[PDB]
């Protein structure tokens, strides 16, 4: 077994976005293929934006409610993509069922224990053996002791109470920005592993494909007179920051080849 | 008591069924264990089964929402190589256990008495069940079980499941958003499982294996009439929704091709 | 210390069973006998039977209530079983007595904390130095909070309610859902068995080794009297069992099936 | 502090009393301890004792129902040989040891004052103790101690013991069903224990081993009259129900033979 | 480091008492000294009596309550007891003191954590420089939930209600055998451990002598037309084993040269 | 995975801004990884930034008490080299985690239902996020997060924050004593931080390093009115109050010098 | 990797002040400067003084309060303290929200869990490149089930209520076992810290090392009506400054100077 070591770098200082891509070539005497391990971090920023505090009547912001990451092969390459990590995950929680009496009283209950975390990580559907790819997605998220809520709460009359405050100004009427989760407000700071292997008979140069991206979502709320209300849309705003490298499995090496920044608007 | 890890050879395979969104990682660990009567082979199964779930307007009856949702996750691996035994598996199926605290008591102010008993036990979303082996294969489902809500946790065999209050007009406005479905269901399911298998000596150097991956959806259906919400559920409404993959396997050449694979 | 393995398989599509046996001949300088460890494993179906839901005033099921397992040893050889896995538990459970007094009260409880699992696995009585056999045996079996039931529960008027549900419907749709009954009761018994042999040196090169596996199927019953729906369990009413008999080369350090008996008991 | 491990030679044998259902597995160790003055070996003790659990009718009295079932096991090593000591014997006694916790408290809304206390010990079904050892050998009895039953702990000192509520006509109908009864009750026993032996020097080179296994045997009596039911218990009704073993031992050729056995 | 082992024992049939010598002789080139591990087990009888069940006014019964082990060197020899286990415990315990408050109600509490064993290990004071002894006493002793008792219990009518069940027999009013404490009825299975210097210039042989010894205390009860009442009568009975075994430090060689035993009797 | 652990070359720096009260602690690690493409080069950041916590009487108006204190410490690293990478750093942004009980539960002595849910998670007086990152360099912000005080938690963005009816007449007598305050505002903080960077090879030797470290002090307004106590906050009074380094580091020589400090 | 060990002691027999430094000389063929593990421990008076057990109208007692080490280099040397132990904790605590309602109410609660010492250590503002020092002062004190207390708790009536028991005043303090060992007995104090030196400095070098005892006098005092107490900080000062010639080159180190300094107010 023999291991070679690399890295390669590609930002986007427009998006706020960079990848950091980290690799290990591995020839094993006992494959008949190349193996690449491809750990993929960096930073996406969430795009978050602040509230102007001046809106009277009604008042928004962006946050960062999905973080999006791929990792391809050509269709034409003999490179597939074969590991990766995390997978999804089989939830496990725990339960208790008690049963009481008393003489006349007859008591029971059921108890469930299970984490609750603000964003959950699950794969992409497009994974396949070309590529795989996840999703970041905004999940559990607490007001103060009121909620979980998360992008599709909807109460009848008060809507998406999601950073809602108090049903004063609009823009003032937000929650502290230091209330929201982490990853709503500041960076997404990834780590995704994947395997990808290569057959020695082909090509001495592959392309591989990472894309890092961010969906914004556009949370509103307004006064009717006698609440305030809320609402959320998803993915009002996308920022897509899109990276080719060439793969030298000849040499070891790696190449940024493209950059593509793109901005989708609704 | 144990057997058998040695020198390995190894090759793999990975294959995707556009139509079906079905991915196979298969690795083959070719096994030369000196102190071992026969040929042996260790077939890591991993892969993705995208859940497929959907959301949409019955063609006859646009006002029914109707969810499609997989139920059931299915694997298998199987060989018609007179000369291949499946010698270990895993997962296997296991006795479940659980914890009991019982307690009794009195107490005099007057004269009463108290009676109580816990019992506490671990929930999987999904259960993997061996549904069938023997020394020519194996067959696992992995089955909906138990998922966490608010007010507690529910069935999988419950009928309101999924369905809520319209948040809208559109189909997915009738069913929990993606933050209230667990990864099976919203993503899809992380197949890890392996098998063991021997080869007899000097009686054929070729053999073939089926794996095959798949789903079971159920459906549920949910409309609205007189401010009332009608909620309806039909089990095992697509089953076997899945792809087989022929493999052959070169017990001396350590060579391991393609054969075939339906749906492509 | 030298080290041989092997395995070998047995099949019976018929019931449902499979015999997976691994191998481990070891030579030991410091042992004036040959050792042979044997891992029993495979699949033993619950042969589980779906009732009829069309079933009205008595409606019936069948479960797998019991999975035997032995391994044997001919009495002319010279193939001693010496030990073997798992043993009977001695088993254990924590106690937490209170008492308390409060001024005028008087309050005292006692609290017992133990492991509850649905089926038993205990020694088999006809063990003996060369045979040793297992029972896993239906034991706690949940309705829902309802239990813990077994083979033999009896409420005087009730009767058996292991898989009784309820509601007012018909028999055959007044069992419990198929899901909440026990994994073994209804699916596959996953075996895990070990069993250490000794083989006299001066022996005969070849032995003859006895395994059976074996499937007891309970009926379970139902009926309403006008009043209520009671239920009744039988024991064992249909048996199904697979005998297979492997040769053992001690010399060669191989193992070869020679025969299999499938056999259908029904009551 | 750290004898005793170095060079081995194994020894085995196996035996059954048909007439008893008692297997004897028993293993020899001859410890060549290049460090150590005398010989020594290391008697490992296995094997299955069977409960012999049986329910049945009354000769004389056929409506009464008895229960026959093991309330201790029995369990021994002796030798005769005057060059042989006993060195080391596991399991040994050891002293109990319970978690106490201790709660005073007084409140002011009004004066009121309380005061808890809370034991917590481990419990067995079967208890160990050894009840004789000397230089030349060792016997242990495993007693019947607590099982678990709903509504608490009950003591095996407690005469209504397996009796209930008879389900039907049978003898087995009068006594808690196999789930409700332990291991050590329903299938047998396992023993498991240790002993090991010095042996001086150009004194001899023979020596004789008497290992002895059984049962005492309780009996519960149950039978039905004026609808209320009437249960009884005879303590130690079939004591001693015990087979012995003699081991004829060389300790300079290293060989191992049964000399004799009661009952067959 | 030089280690050679050997082992000695001794038997009291009269008093179910045995001995278990083994021997470590320790040969260290960093030490001027030679050292000795001596480890002493074996059993001794707790000598229980069954009280008879005939007796009607008065009955008695004896119990092990205290078992006594000691190690000894002569005052002429060279050889000191210079380390040994166990030795005493500085106990521990672990204390929760609450103060709560509501508005109006004011409750406080203080709550204690402790181990509890039925009979104690502790040092004996004879101990010095060339003797180490112990003395395992009962301790804390449960009827069912009564308790915890001692040697010398004393409730002011009751007396002493150690062994006390409750309209019977005197020899039938005791609680069952199997509710004693183990160690109380069966067999006290010690194991001490000591070590011992000797003088390289002195004796190739010394003389250790050691001691096992039980304290039977005899628990009586009596009917006084109102109650049944208990008493302890501590070390009613006494029986002794004296071993002396000759060390021969030279060839690493026990040889068992004493025996005595010694029955008291109040 | 693996990258990246092998032979070292070490270098220390250290420096104090007298001004700010404000020490950098810097060790420059030179990796000679021989499976590795570049040179790499693991900058581990540590020193001292002072609380420069502060009480005081304005100059205009000295009835008032001001405390002024870090509600922030800022770290980070720089560089303009295009040869230069930043390929690792620690700590990173996580998604938080916590652990939810929920019950539910029915009594007939009569019909009553309750329910209760609890959340449990852990707190840090400080919170460390990543406010910038890119190929060239790294920012963190160390932020003021939760108090342990009595009667509970407080917030960092509470105004009454540390207010406290005067114990004197001093400015320090209207702020809670020293015991009060977490060791980060009674004294200081103690950064640790670590970045790996690569550096290509043949395209120049040398490369520039600008480290930050500072604060950004809030200020909490106190005074007595009517007897009535006035406290008010001002958030970000004094921001970045950085004292910046630059460090010149030679890939060849393996030499880093301090090129330059602001302010002295 | 070289590594050379040695000690070097301190006394201050007056103040009851030990100092013990334990040395470890580095050298590293990986690095370009000499390296000097240095751990500093000893002995600390805390000075407590028993109270006049006859006052009656008032009475006073001194405790130790607050222990200071520091630990320096000399601006002219090349040698600058790079690292050390402990370093400030970023305080963390465990909270439980909990929201409960019943119908047949709406309850809630919260609950944090900390850990609470009598004494906490902080380090030294006037820290440096050259210089490293630690405080270790009187943090939460429990009088029975009261407090916690500091030395500036004020109780608006009753004062600093921190050894205040309930007499004669003399014998209304608590009971002496009863407060903190650091407040009455003595304290040991175990710090490290790490100083490089450069090869083409110096062969031999100085220093520092300080050892200092804030005493806090405690008084209380009957006006007629309840006892008051009150605490007035480091009334009293001890301290005791070494310093030690560190030869780099041959690994010795011997003590030059010494001064105590009494400080009382």
């Amino acid at each position: 077994v023999t291991l070679y070591k690399t890295t390669a770098t590609a930002d986007s200082d427009k998006f706020k976005i960079s990848q950091i891509l980290t690799f290990n070539f591995i020839k094993d005497k006992s494959y008949d293929k190349d193996t690449l391990v491809l750990k993929a971090t960096g930073n996406i920023n969430s795009g978050f934006v602040k509230p102007n505090p001046n809106d009277y009547d009604f008042s928004k912001l962006y946050w960062g409610a999905k973080y999006n990451v791929s990792i391809s092969s050509q269709s034409n390459d003999s490179v597939n993509v074969v590991d990766y990590a995390p997978k999804n995950q089989n939830e496990e929680f725990q339960v208790q069922n008690t049963l009481g009496y008393t003489f006349g009283n007859t008591a029971f209950s059921e108890t469930i224990n299970y984490k609750q975390e603000s964003y959950r990580t699950t794969l992409s559907r497009n994974t396949n053996y070309k590529n795989v790819g996840w999703g970041v997605e905004a999940h559990k998220i607490m007001n103060n002791g009121a909620g979980p809520y998360g992008r599709d709460s909807f109460h009848p009359t008060y809507g998406n109470e999601l950073f809602l405050a108090g049903a004063a100004y609009a823009g003032q009427n937000f929650i502290a920005q230091h209330q929201m989760p982490l990853l709503s407000r500041s960076n997404f700071n990834p780590e995704f592993l994947s395997v990808l292997s290569h057959r020695q008979d082909g090509a001495k140069k592959s392309k591989i494909t990472v894309t890092y991206q961010r969906e914004m979502d556009l949370y509103q709320i307004c006064w009717n007179g006698f609440y305030w209300a809320g609402a959320n849309y998803k993915n009002f705003k996308t920022r897509t920051f899109k990276s080719t490298y060439e793969i030298d499995w000849e040499n070891h090496k790696v190449k940024l080849l493209d950059t593509k920044e793109t901005e989708n608007n609704k | 008591d144990i057997g058998q890890g040695a020198e390995i050879i190894k090759r793999t395979q990975d294959i995707t069924s556009k139509r079906l969104a079905i991915t196979q990682n298969i690795q083959f660990d070719f096994v030369k264990d000196k102190k071992y009567n026969k040929d042996a082979l260790v077939v890591k199964m991993q892969g993705f089964i995208s859940s497929r779930t959907t959301y949409s307007d019955l063609k006859k009856y646009p006002y029914i929402k109707r969810m499609i949702w997989p139920f059931q996750y299915n694997i298998s691996l199987k060989t018609k190589d007179s000369n291949v035994d499946l010698i270990n598996y895993l997962p296997k199926n296991k006795i479940d256990s659980a914890d009991v605290s019982q307690k009794l008591g009195y107490n005099i102010g007057s004269g009463s008495f108290n009676y109580s008993k816990t019992i506490s036990y671990n929930q999987k979303n999904y259960v993997t069940e061996v549904e069938s082996q023997n020394s020519k294969g194996v067959k696992w489902g992995v089955k909906a079980n138990s998922f966490v809500t608010p007010n507690g946790q529910v069935s999988a065999y419950d009928q309101y499941l999924f369905a809520q209050d319209p948040t809208g007009p559109a189909a997915r406005d009738y069913f929990v958003p993606d933050n209230q479905l667990p990864p099976l269901i919203q993503s899809g399911f992380n197949p890890s499982f392996i098998t063991t298998l021997s080869h007899e000596r000097g009686k054929g150097d070729k053999s073939e294996f089926e794996i095959t991956y798949g789903r079971n959806m159920d459906a549920t259906y949910a409309y609205v009439t007189r401010h009332r919400l009608a909620v309806d559920r039909k089990h095992d409404a697509f089953k076997n929704r899945n792809v087989t993959v022929k493999y052959e396997v070169n017990w001396k050449t350590h060579e391991v091709k393609i054969k075939s694979i339906t749906p492509k």
